[PDB]
């Protein structure tokens, strides 16, 4: 007896129409099981061919769980429905969430399947289960109620959301909620152990809903306070060689693009002549302090650069070896929101997939705690690599748009 | 009393109407022996003969079915398929043996007039109306639509596909203990069962069918091994390919060599060691269908040898869960690779290639990393595991290249098998300056409208060089002064360029490239035994930089 909240696709935008991906017999027979309990729950029913749309799905594992969660690839029917901020169903970003002692990710996807879906929007919700060896066609589906990792499903259903957290905001003014697709982000100053219990509080008060009207018992835990940023740093060297000063000045000149004040001449000048690049030369008065006035420079914050809600977030990520990995965040070129570097992550040493899919994680976890947005990813990857094992490791419940690139190291730029 | 097959809805585009085309030309042998074909699809009710009311029709004809008397209809729904709806094909890819488990009892059938035994949708009927000339068009012609799919609309495939989903889901559901194949109307079944009640269920299964209108005669089907089905020849223990004819013509056109290929691929999957390289380079250009190419001595080496192969017949066998997937890789020269997927050795479930030549510049590490990758996704589609990968390069090899690439990539569990040719890199360039080696400085400039340039060199031990150079671009000419100072300098060298281009080349450490210039510098690199190349910005007055961009430019 739930009114649905009608929808509508960008005007002039078909529906997604993607290819489903081979996928693995564990899988499979997740997604099987998965799927046969929703079309009894009546949340998914059978659809034939005359339905021309189709979106990807597969099943993953969030960090420390066993059991398997069905993940739909809706990043296109995402990019082709209504933007909900006009619609003011648009959920606002809390400035104060990234400055809390602790965070915890709360996956309350559960609830949205509570909620019927337009009738004249469920066919752009198609996806199909394949088989192996294609033993079988197809098995097509379509949802009826709010799917998860559907950007309009946390939208429609946040004014049902503000209800249940009102008793909990009313008792604890203190707490930040957000709320960004399946995610519920809570945070606040206490100490560790009574953080969590103000958790499982909020959990019970889920069930109080539950009972009344992947599961909701797992919840991970963020530390904003904690987060630093990798700024561009210039070596102390003692003695300087021909070949450091070469790459020092290229350095320099590169960085000038992002810092105006940056100069190279007083250095220029120390490489006059042709000299063997293992020549140790002095650096003189004029250089030192060229030097040390670059050093300042970098200390200082760049000039003219904040952050714009209509703009999206790109994100480039550098490869820099033995597990240390470096990005970079922007919206306009050489216009830098923030900048990290990660180290010592799974798959150090031996698999540069599991650590960049487990970087693309960590950092669009920040990108949602900070702004609100996921960015789109310049990866340093080839495509075929990248599109044969990155769902191997996937442990997310959203999925970041991204693009691939082969950029060679000429200048070790934000690494040494 | 037959059950009635549920229609699936089916629309139009948006915007558009049904389609309104004339009838071809059509001779009078095509004119007389189809008017005998129409009245019989009216008598079986797959055809209704009322038109005034309907503007529409679309073309028909009819070609004599392969080698036979026999004369068969098709209508040219080419235009019908314009404006029908878009449809989700069901179909996602093709059953392969080596992906079945053998069984005890087999069997397999088709299903009589796949697409005319499932009823159209009521109201799209009327678009699938078509005419044909009485006598030479001298009187009024009859005309008629469809009351079931089609041949030639494109909807008619998918549909049938999945309304023969849902007639098998109850049986399916209710026979755990049975595995069916379905492959558009032709039927794989499978079981453990005794013979008596193998032979039962597919009695219960073929009157199942029967119930919804679907008949399964008996021509096509299959009792007794070696059942034929997907092209191939299933025996009990092995299955194998159907025989295949390769052209033997001596004069070769294009077309022919195409054919040639085509076919060696499809044989690629059981037969091991198929190159199609030199045979694939003999159609490179805009070679018509019809010219006459002579093979080179390195395609006629290559068809030798892959008759070779095909003389002696090859069996694959079926697959065991219980047992591992084993992938074993070898490289075949000229960027050709060929592998066999097995689970107990000499027994290949199948064997595959991969000849890729992707990009301009390539090495044998990335070919056969992008092998594996090919062979672990036909790996999942096939039995849902990545099998175990046992490759010709040895691990220090692999480590040392994929901790030093900048791209990421990766292998999965893996381990080293000597068999020659082994996967190696050819040379390693130093990670920082050699010490007591002479550095030079390079760069190179040409003309963007004479195409006239010059490359050269300047040392810190005043060492020089300049060549003058006609038909060149920057870039070829940035290549050729890192060439001259790999040519004019010891076994080891410092080397400073400000070419981002040609930096970004040879950090990749490639073996083989398309551009002679750059396999010059590779053979170069090769003989080395200490290269450092570094890169510097240009016209920012450094070093050796400045004076030789002036040598080069002025
Ligand atoms: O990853 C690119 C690859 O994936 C496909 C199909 O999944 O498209 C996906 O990737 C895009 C980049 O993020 C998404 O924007 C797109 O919506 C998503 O489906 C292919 O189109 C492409 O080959
Ligand atoms: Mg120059």
């Amino acid at each position: 007896p739930i009114e649905t909240v009608p929808v509508k696709l960008k005007p002039g935008m078909d529906g997604p129409k993607v290819k489903q991906w081979p996928l693995t017999e564990e899988k499979i027979k997740a997604l099987v099981e998965i799927c046969t309990e929703m079309e009894k729950e009546g949340k998914i029913s059978k659809i034939g061919p005359e339905n021309p749309y189709n979106t990807p799905v597969f099943a993953i594992k969030k960090k420390d769980s066993t059991k398997w969660r069905k993940l739909v690839d809706f990043r296109e029917l995402n990019k082709r429905t209504q933007d909900f901020w006009e619609v003011q169903l648009g959920i606002p970003h809390p400035a104060g969430l990234k400055k809390k002692k602790s965070v915890t990710v709360l996956d309350v996807g559960d609830a949205y399947f509570s909620v019927p879906l337009d009738e004249d929007f469920r066919k752009y919700t198609a996806f199909t289960i394949p088989s192996i060896n294609n033993e079988t066609p197809g098995i097509r589906y379509q949802y009826n109620v709010l799917p998860q990792g559907w950007k309009g499903s946390p939208a429609i259903f946040q004014s049902s959301m503000t209800k249940i957290l009102e008793p909990f905001k009313k008792q604890n003014p203190d707490i930040v909620i957000y709320q960004y697709m399946d995610d519920l982000y809570v945070g606040s100053d206490l100490e560790i152990g009574q953080h969590r219990t103000k958790i499982e509080e909020l959990r019970q008060h889920l069930l109080r809903w539950g009972l009344t009207t992947p599961f909701l018992w797992m919840g991970y835990e963020l530390h904003p306070d904690k987060w630093t940023v990798q700024p561009i740093v210039l070596p102390e060297k003692d003695s300087w060689t021909v070949n450091d000063i070469q790459k020092l000045v290229g350095k320099l000149n590169w960085a000038s693009q992002i810092y105006p004040g940056i100069k190279v001449r007083q250095l220029s000048k120390l490489l006059r002549g042709t000299k063997a690049l293992t020549e140790v030369i002095p650096l003189t008065e004029e250089a030192e302090l060229e030097l040390a006035e670059n050093r300042e420079i970098l200390k200082e914050p760049v000039h003219g650069v904040y952050y714009d809600p209509s703009k999206d977030l790109i994100a480039e990520i550098q490869k820099q070896g033995q597990g240390q990995w470096t990005y970079q965040i922007y919206q306009e070129p050489f216009k830098n929101l923030k900048t990290g570097k990660y180290a010592r992550m799974r798959g150090a040493h031996t698999n540069d997939v599991k650590q960049l899919t487990e970087a693309v994680q960590k950092i669009t976890t920040e990108s949602i705690v900070i702004w609100g947005k996921t960015p789109k990813f310049k990866l340093p990857i080839q495509k075929e690599t990248w599109e044969t094992w990155w769902t191997e490791y996937w442990q997310a419940t959203w999925i970041p748009e991204w693009e691939f690139v082969n950029t060679p190291p000429l200048v070790k730029l934000w690494y040494q | 009393p037959i059950s009635p097959i549920e229609t699936v809805p089916v629309k139009l585009k948006p915007g558009m109407d049904g389609p309104k085309v004339k009838q071809w030309p059509l001779t009078e042998e095509k004119i007389k022996a189809l008017v005998e074909i129409c009245t019989e699809m009216e008598k079986e009710g797959k055809i209704s003969k009322i038109g005034p009311e309907n503007p529409y029709n679309t073309p028909v004809f009819a070609i004599k079915k392969k080698d036979s008397t026999k004369w068969r209809k098709l209508v040219d729904f080419r235009e019908l398929n314009k404006r029908t709806q878009d449809f989700w094909e069901v179909q996602l890819g093709i059953p392969h043996p080596a992906g079945l488990k053998k069984k005890k009892s087999v069997t397999v059938l088709d299903v009589g007039d796949a697409y005319f035994s499932v009823p159209l949708d009521e109201d799209f009927r009327k678009y699938t109306a078509f005419t044909i000339p009485s006598i030479n068009n001298e009187t009024p012609g009859i005309r008629y639509q469809y009351n079931v799919l089609p041949q030639g609309w494109k909807g008619s495939p998918a549909i049938f596909q999945s309304s023969m989903t849902k007639i098998l889901e109850p049986f399916k559901k209710q026979n755990p203990d049975i595995v069916i194949y379905q492959y558009m109307d032709d039927l794989y079944v499978g079981s453990d069962l005794e013979i008596g009640q193998h032979r039962t269920k597919i009695e219960e299964l073929r009157q199942h069918l029967l119930r919804w209108g679907l008949t399964t005669p008996d021509k096509k089907h299959q009792k007794e091994p070696p059942f034929l089905w997907m092209g191939y020849e299933l025996h009990p223990d092995k299955w194998t390919v159907q025989p295949i004819v390769l052209p033997e013509k001596d004069s070769w056109t294009v077309n022919d060599i195409q054919k040639l290929v085509g076919k060696l691929n499809w044989a690629s999957q059981i037969y091991p060691g198929i190159k199609v390289r030199q045979l694939s380079k003999l159609l490179r250009g805009t070679k018509a269908l019809t010219e006459v190419i002579p093979l080179t001595e390195e395609a006629e080496l290559e068809l030798a040898e892959n008759r070779e192969i095909l003389k002696e017949p090859v069996h694959g066998v079926y697959y065991d869960p219980s047992k591992d997937l084993i992938a074993e890789i070898q490289k075949q020269g000229q960027g050709q690779w060929t592998y066999q997927i097995y689970q107990e050795p000499f027994k290949n479930l199948k064997t595959g290639k991969y000849a890729r030549m992707r990009g301009a510049h390539t090495n044998d590490v990335k070919q056969l990393t992008e092998a594996v990758q090919k062979i672990t996704t036909e790996s999942i589609v096939i039995w849902g595991k990545t099998p175990k990968f046992k490759l010709p390069i040895q691990k220090e090899t692999w480590e040392t290249w994929w901790t030093e690439y900048w791209q990421a990539t990766w292998i999965p569990e893996w381990e080293f098998v000597n068999t020659p040719p082994l996967v190696k890199l050819w040379y390693q360039l130093e990670k920082e300056p050699i010490v007591g080696a002479e550095t030079f400085y390079v760069d190179g400039a040409a003309n963007r409208e004479t195409k006239l340039g010059k490359a050269g060199y300047v040392t810190n031990k005043g060492r020089q060089k300049v060549v003058p150079l006609t038909n060149t671009t920057n870039q070829k000419t940035e290549l050729q002064a890192i060439y001259l100072a790999l040519q004019d300098s010891g076994l080891e060298v410092n080397i400073v360029t400000n070419s981002q281009y040609a930096l970004g080349i040879i950090q990749a450490q490639p073996d083989k490239s398309e551009s002679e210039l750059v396999n010059q510098i590779i053979e170069q690199l090769i003989k080395k035994e200490k290269v450092y190349l570094a890169w510097v910005p240009a016209h920012k007055g450094i070093g050796g930089n400045e004076q030789v961009d002036k040598l080069v430019s002025a």
